[PDB]
């Protein structure tokens, strides 16, 4: 049963990788581990547990009752041969060959799916077992097998509207990219938040909230922040009941900037304990500085540096040091002067960083169909 | 190294020097392969008792470099002391060259013999005749049938 | 002086054989699939004047190499076949070809259509599964 | 040192020589150097009094000064080491582009076209 | 430059389509 | 074939590219702002 | 004999030397009357010319026609047609004589 | 007694049998097929013969008890192999061996007995006119000694045994090699005996004998035949100049055989490596990258760790010794995890501004730089994380003190901090002036580079590369135009058919 | 909100006012087929690389 079966790898995140925080995992990990026929994913965690050395009793009482459901579904194929349904033997582990694929590893899901899709010719328990494969491969990370069932999903959206199966897609689609860093596309893949629901793995429909608005604050410019995450109603009022979130994201609108830096190291800091978030939240950050450093700094030409210590946010020396790492990294497209204390500004055309992209681009398909082009031909 | 006593202006160290260039020319035979070519110094120069050794080591050095021509001319210059030997893996060099230009150079003799004829360096032919005296004396004559149609005389 | 003399002759000339009758090899071939297509070109003019072939409608073979072949628009005719068709390859209600001057079999195309895949055509019934019935469990 | 622009330490270890004299060497580097500094000078400066650039080398009055300001440039002056940063004549070249273009844009058509 | 950029894509897609020609006609011809 | 003989014996790039800029520079910024309120 | 060994070995450079040459005439020769033949065969085409409808092709390059005389008939192609303008129900032209495609 | 008893007979089992197909069909068809037959043609036997390399370089590891390795040397030392009345009872004779190793004790090759297995070259009618059997059957011996190198009593089994390999490399380099490629084939032959000798016959002894001598053979090539010896001759050349310091490397510009002419994507492939460290140690002036890089895409998929984890290294060593860098150990696999440490500890430093932590890189890990020898060329990166320092604030401050950068470059001395940045500007990394009387330093904004005629030239180094890999892929793909020969008319019969029922047509 | 844009001066409040349609269209257009054709000689790993 893989309905609640995120918070099982999350608290694995949880339990690993903060070091220090390595009781209350072991104890709650534990509690739904040790019950509920948990056999298989725990050896490696617990070598990253403890030694545990009294489990076997708990190993033999679970593969027991394993075993138990295991020789059930073999004294259930004979007699779903015998008077045959919808060959109701994968009619009955079409129902119990995802308890195997919660118990068992994946390889006992897999040729049990895969053995089961040429069964239903409807697709309406097709592509739930996508769904179920989906959820699997997210687990382990299939990222090459979560390419495959998306597309051979999306081969089934067309006939029927299906939009409890197409919109519901949507939020894999959105979790994979921002699993990866694709922001732009995780936003959008977040468009809706209408049609998404009280889902198993976000069973807070808010912690889908938090997400598309972390998302969408980098994904987009201001029109569509000004248009849409403002004028949402349905969005309005579940940031409502949250008293950071709200001002987490007025603070940048409504242009209070001395307060954004205090609201985000909390939403950073979050970000940083938070699973499937941590591999990227050192990005995220640095890349909101110099979003809000454009969005200031974009409005005069000579400004200068003092101002933005009492105005802005704290430490003259740190913003020389911070814009400085900016255009010298190439971005924030200004140019400080420093011994008469202002900051000077320009614009540049889109004609020479439009063109930086191509000679980027075109110099890595160049290194492609150039290695191409020695595989082949010895 | 010992190409760094070519200053001496004694004409005895020049011959100590040739001394060490025909045991020693496969190592730093790279080294003096193109940085000194002061052989046509003392070769040109009133200097005797070298311009004798000299070029049959140019001979050697720019042969193996492309010069077949420039070790072609020194090795007709070189003297005595450069056909004294025809037991190495040279004289095949030499002759494949020698008779080369010899012959090729008679085609145009084979036009125009009367004028503009060639300015033998006196082994130029002699080696021709020489090493056609060794094909008859070797017995072989479905060969020295065959040179001598090539020498066009 | 023969030896390292004129034996040296052979050992290079070979090379110069080796790859420029390679040259060679690949550079005629490369005339000859142009050419190919050149002569191929023109035969088409002449072809393109033969005149077409019908096509016909195999009721039944009979003996002796022989089919019962109506034309929808005209009548049944009694054809032979020709020597690269075989009769039980030759299926009753099969399409044909056939040449005109002589009405001799000409080739076997497609399989048509069943009577009733057209009728279900016409009548499209809307096709089902077990996954939209509602709530008919018992009477399933 | 002698790689960047690490100068004063150079003639720090001019002098600063543990091993021996080394005389002829380092007065081949007093010079090499000597024709390095005569061409710093040619840089996009102020006006440099008869101080600054004076003391940079090692001297403190000679006609040395009058050596280097009659041989280059930064002309003896009003306290006043002169500035002909010109800089002008050489961009806006359109032709000598329309001449190698020329030759390159055929050079595109032969491999193009022309078959190899 | 993206022309002749797709331009030898399309020949190298040809040559694949070569390799697959003579490949699985020397085995299967001999 | 392979013969090659011996003479010695996303993922991941674009949180590299972080630790290309960010290799290790504060870490973990939640007190200096705190430390500058009353400074700056 | 051994003196023949390279005298009839140089011979066939010579006289290998003048075919590359050769077919390196030829292979521009083909192209330049490959342009004549090229459009000699749309005289077919012409004026008199009557109306059918594509039905279906058998194989490449050569396909099944249904006449606007109420017949329908097994035709052969014109080379120069580009297929990916044919689909389904296309009107074609054939020839009044020899039925083929247009 | 009885697990060995078990365990130890089917080994002797196996491998004669697979022997009995890989290096008995080399043995019919490299000896029948090039010694009497064309090779150039048909030399499948030589990548066969790299096929009998693989397996043997990591087929033996033990001392040989119960006679597998140890006892094919009596079985295969008695090999007249003249003609089929002489090899149809060697047949035989790869079978009575198995009769002797089974039925009775065969001799235990341990460091004592392999001079009985290498005097057969002229008892049972053994020849050397057959070098194609005799190199390939010398080599096959001349490995096992080698392979394992057991270095204890093998060096002058090694060496004998190689003796008699220079008895049989005397025969090709003087005795009648004329396109038999009894040259050709041994010098892969003669290639791979190179580096057993070069294994236990260079760091232990004197490889400047086998300079000399390698000038013979290197010599006696690009005269007589002109491949393979114009290959192998010339890295084996090198191999020792980089690791001693000998001249040749403005000898290897003056040399000739630069191009072996498409050797065979080894000695081709490392070859461009080895001319790599050659401008490595003679100042990359950016020239050699292009070959460092080619020399990487020309390697085949064996490993890193034999070499490709050092041109690896050495290639974006010296693209820091330009400034540029990308990133290196985005492929985690069997190196990009292992060996990095010290080197991308080192270019994240050299990415940054900061002097002295160049220094705390240096220190800590001089001596593994050191442990590769590329700590010369490490010595002299200060100059490029001075221009990246330059080339970081001159970009980023447009007007800055003097007596600010070098306390920001903590270069302790504002007074050369004149004189870094004059050079800065004096060779070209930043333009604008110094108010040298007030301290700051100016810079201009120097903005549109699109229409300062430049990014033409990025294309035009590209639009002509591109055009040359389309050409390329033109000429190495019209070889499928082969085989297939008729394009039949029409027919013959049916053009007859045709003139009937057009007489017919004709009469009506 | 980008429905004006210019610059704003805090000296003596001036607006200096600017404004060009840039060439958007071709470059990113462009831009769009080379990330296209990636994808396509990825697919050519899977009938090439793994294929011959």
């Amino acid at each position: 049963p893989k309905n609640p079966d995120l918070r099982i790898a999350q608290l694995r995140f949880l339990l690993s990788l903060p070091e220090h925080r390595g009781d209350a995992a072991v104890r709650d990990e534990l509690m739904a581990a040790v019950r509920d026929n948990n056999m298989a994913p725990y050896y490696e965690a617990l070598c990253k547990s403890l030694d545990w050395q009294i489990d076997v009793d708990l190993l033999n009482k679970m593969k027991k009752a394993n075993e138990d459901e295991l020789k059930r579904l073999d004294e259930e194929l004979e007699d779903a041969e015998k008077n045959l349904g919808e060959s109701e033997i994968r009619d009955a582990m079409m129902a119990k060959a995802e308890y195997l694929c919660r118990i068992g590893d994946k390889e006992g899901a897999l040729t049990a799916f895969r053995k089961t899709y040429d069964k239903t010719v409807a697709l309406g328990h097709r592509l739930d077992i996508v769904f179920y494969l989906l959820r699997i491969g997210l687990f382990y990370m299939d990222n090459d097998l979560i390419t495959r069932n998306t597309e051979k999903a999306k081969s089934l959206i067309e006939e029927g509207g299906d939009w409890d199966r197409r919109n519901r897609l949507k939020v894999y689609q959105g979790l994979y990219c921002v699993a990866i860093r694709d922001f732009k596309q995780a936003a959008e893949l977040f468009l809706d938040t209408v049609s998404t629901f009280t889902s198993y793995e976000l069973m807070d429909y808010k912690t889908f909230v938090t997400y598309t608005v972390y998302v969408s604050m980098i994904a987009l410019e201001r029109p569509d922040l000004r248009e849409k995450v403002i004028k949402g109603a349905e969005i309005l009022e579940v940031l409502h009941s949250l008293p950071a979130v709200r001002q987490y994201l007025f603070s940048l609108y409504e242009c209070r900037y001395s307060v954004f830096f205090q609201s985000l190291a909390v939403v950073e800091q979050e970000m940083k304990k938070d699973w499937l978030f941590a591999p990227h939240y050192r990005y995220y950050v640095r890349e909101m500085r110099i979003h809000a450093y454009s969005q200031l700094l974009e409005s005069y030409r000579s400004l200068t540096l003092g101002y933005m210590a009492e105005a802005f946010g704290v430490g003259v020396e740190f913003i020389d040091q911070e814009l400085s790492r900016f255009i010298a990294a190439g971005r924030l497209h200004c140019k400080i002067d420093k011994v008469n204390e202002i900051v000077e500004t320009n614009r540049p055309d889109s004609k020479n960083w439009q063109y930086q992209e191509t000679i980027k681009k075109g110099d890595l398909l160049l290194n492609r169909v150039q290695k191409l082009s020695r595989v082949i031909n010895m | 190294g010992i190409i760094s006593l070519l200053d001496e202006d004694e004409p005895q160290l020049k011959e100590f020097a040739l001394h060490k260039l025909n045991a020693v020319v496969n190592d730093f035979w790279a080294e003096i392969s193109e940085s000194v070519d002061k052989i046509e110094v003392l070769y040109e120069d009133e200097g005797f008792r070298s311009r004798q050794f000299a070029a049959l080591v140019a001979s050697k050095v720019f042969y193996h470099l492309g010069a077949f021509e420039e070790s072609l001319n020194y090795a007709l210059g070189a003297g005595d002391l450069f056909n004294v030997n025809d037991n190495s893996e040279y004289v095949e060099t030499i002759i494949a060259k020698c008779i080369d230009h010899y012959t090729k150079q008679c085609v145009e003799n084979a036009d125009l013999p009367e004028g503009e004829k060639k300015p033998i360096d006196q082994r130029l032919e002699g080696i021709v005749n020489k090493m056609f005296q060794r094909c008859l004396d070797d017995h072989k004559y479905k060969q020295a049938i065959g040179i001598a149609l090539e020498t066009r005389r | 002086g023969l030896r390292q003399y004129y034996l040296s002759k052979i050992e290079e000339l070979q090379l110069i054989v080796n790859d420029k009758s390679q040259n060679l090899r690949r550079l005629q071939a490369q005339r000859n699939e142009l050419n190919a297509k050149v002569r191929l070109l023109r035969e088409e003019l002449q072809l393109l004047q033969e005149q077409g072939s019908y096509v016909g409608e195999v009721v039944r073979a009979m003996d002796k190499k022989k089919v019962l072949v109506k034309v929808h628009p005209e009548g049944k005719f009694v054809v032979d076949v020709d020597k690269n068709i075989d009769i039980n390859d030759v299926t009753p209600n099969c399409r044909v070809a056939l040449r005109n001057d002589s009405y001799t079999l000409h080739k076997i195309l497609p399989n048509k259509v069943d009577p009733l895949v057209s009728l279900m055509m016409v009548e499209k019934v809307p096709d089902s599964t077990y996954e939209m019935i509602g709530g008919l469990d018992k009477q399933i | 040192y002698l790689m960047e622009g690490s100068y004063n330490k150079v003639f720090l270890a001019k002098g600063n020589i543990p091993a021996e004299s080394y005389t002829f060497f380092i007065d081949i580097l007093l010079d090499t150097i000597r024709d390095e500094i005569a061409g710093c000078i040619e840089k996009a400066y102020e006006k440099i009094l008869f101080t600054e650039a004076t003391r940079i080398l090692f001297f403190n009055t000679p006609k040395k000064m009058t050596d280097y300001a009659k041989k280059r440039g930064w002309v003896l002056g009003p306290n006043n080491y002169y500035s002909f940063a010109s800089q002008q004549q050489k961009p806006e070249d359109t032709t000598i582009p329309s001449t190698e273009l020329a030759k390159q844009v055929i050079e595109y058509a032969r491999q193009l076209e022309m078959i190899v | 430059y993206l022309a002749s950029l797709i331009r030898s894509v399309v020949a190298l897609h040809n040559l694949i389509n070569n390799k697959i020609a003579n490949r699985d006609a020397e085995k299967k011809e001999g | 074939m392979s013969e090659k003989k011996q003479p010695v014996d996303e993922d991941n790039w674009d949180d590299d590219n972080v630790e290309d800029d960010f290799s290790n520079q504060l870490r973990a910024e939640l007190e200096k702002h705190g430390y500058k309120m009353e400074t700056s | 004999d051994l003196y023949s060994r390279y005298k009839k070995l140089q011979q066939e450079l010579e006289f290998l030397e003048v075919q590359e040459e050769y077919i390196k005439d030829e292979q521009k020769n083909l192209k330049k009357e490959f342009l004549h033949a090229q459009e000699e065969v749309k005289r077919i085409q012409s004026i008199p010319l009557v109306i059918g409808q594509f039905l279906e092709a058998v194989d490449q390059n050569t396909a099944i026609v249904g006449s606007t005389t109420g017949s329908n008939y097994y035709v052969r192609i014109l080379s120069t047609i580009d297929r990916e303008l044919l689909k389904p129900n296309a009107s074609v032209a054939l020839h009044k004589h020899s039925n083929a495609l247009v | 007694p009885p697990g060995g008893g078990e365990q130890e007979p089917p080994p002797p089992p196996a491998p004669q049998d697979v022997e009995m197909k890989e290096e008995a069909a080399t043995g019919g068809g490299s000896t029948g097929e090039a010694d009497g037959k064309t090779a150039a043609a048909a030399a499948e036997h030589s990548q066969r013969e790299l096929d009998t390399v693989t397996l043997e370089d990591i087929k033996e590891h033990v001392k040989q008890l119960e006679k597998a390795v140890s006892g094919k040397e009596p079985r295969f030392v008695l090999r007249a192999l003249r003609m089929l009345p002489s090899t149809s009872r060697r047949l035989n004779h790869y079978v009575l061996y198995k009769a002797v190793q089974g039925f009775f004790t065969s001799n235990n090759a341990t460091r004592d007995f392999l001079l009985p297995f290498l005097e057969e070259p002229m008892d049972t009618e053994a020849d050397l006119q057959f070098r194609p059997r005799t190199g390939k059957a010398a080599s096959t011996p001349l490995l096992p000694e080698v392979e394992a190198y057991l270095q204890l009593l093998v060096v002058i089994f090694m060496m004998n045994s190689k003796r008699y390999k220079e008895a049989q490399k005397i025969s090709d380099d003087l005795m009648q090699k004329i396109s038999t490629q009894n040259r050709r084939a041994l010098d892969l032959v003669a290639a791979k005996c190179y580096y057993y000798h070069a294994r236990v016959y260079e760091f232990l002894d004197k490889l400047d004998v086998v300079r000399s001598f390698l000038h013979a053979r290197l010599r006696t090539a690009t005269l007589r035949h002109d491949a393979d010896g114009q290959a192998t001759l010339l890295n084996l050349l090198l191999r020792n100049y980089l690791h001693y310091s000998l001249y040749d490397q403005a000898e290897k510009l003056v040399s000739k055989s630069v191009f072996p002419e498409q050797a065979n994507n080894n000695e081709w492939a490392r070859y461009l490596y080895y001319t790599g460290r050659i401008k490595a140690i003679q100042l990359e002036y950016s020239e050699a990258r292009r070959t460092m890089t080619n020399a990487l895409r020309k390697a085949p998929q064996h490993t890193a760790v034999g070499f490709k984890q050092t041109v690896h290294k050495l290639l974006i060593v010296v693209e820091l010794l330009l400034g540029e860098i990308p990133d290196r150990l985005q492929f985690r696999q069997p190196s990009l995890k292992r060996s990095l440490m010290p080197y991308f500890l080192l270019t994240q430093a050299v990415r940054t501004g900061n002097l002295a932590k160049f220094n705390q890189v240096l220190d800590q890990f001089g001596e593994k730089f050191q442990a590769d020898g590329t700590y010369t060329l490490i010595i002299r990166l200060r100059h490029n994380v001075i221009k990246t320092g330059v080339r970081m604030i001159s970009l980023s401050y447009s007007r800055i003190s003097l007596a600010d950068i070098a306390q920001k470059l903590q270069l302790d001395s504002p007074e050369d901090a004149e004189f870094i940045v004059a050079k800065a500007i004096r060779d070209g990394v930043i333009e604008a002036s110094i108010n040298h009387e007030k301290g700051y330093v100016q810079s201009k904004e120097m903005i549109d580079i699109y229409s300062t005629r430049e990014p033409q030239l990025a294309f035009h180094q590209r639009i002509s590369f591109c055009l040359d890999i389309h050409n390329m892929s033109v000429k190495a793909m019209r070889f499928p135009p082969k085989s297939y020969n008729k394009d039949l008319e029409s027919a013959e019969e049916r053009r007859e058919r045709e003139q009937q029922d057009l007489e017919f047509a004709k009469e009506m | 909100d980008k429905k004006f844009h210019g610059i704003l001066d805090q000296g003596e409040g001036v607006l200096i006012i600017f404004d060009e349609p840039p060439v958007d269209k071709t470059y990113e257009a462009a831009l769009e087929t080379i990330q296209n054709m990636s994808k396509v000689v990825d697919s050519l790993y899977n009938k090439a690389k793994k294929l011959t």
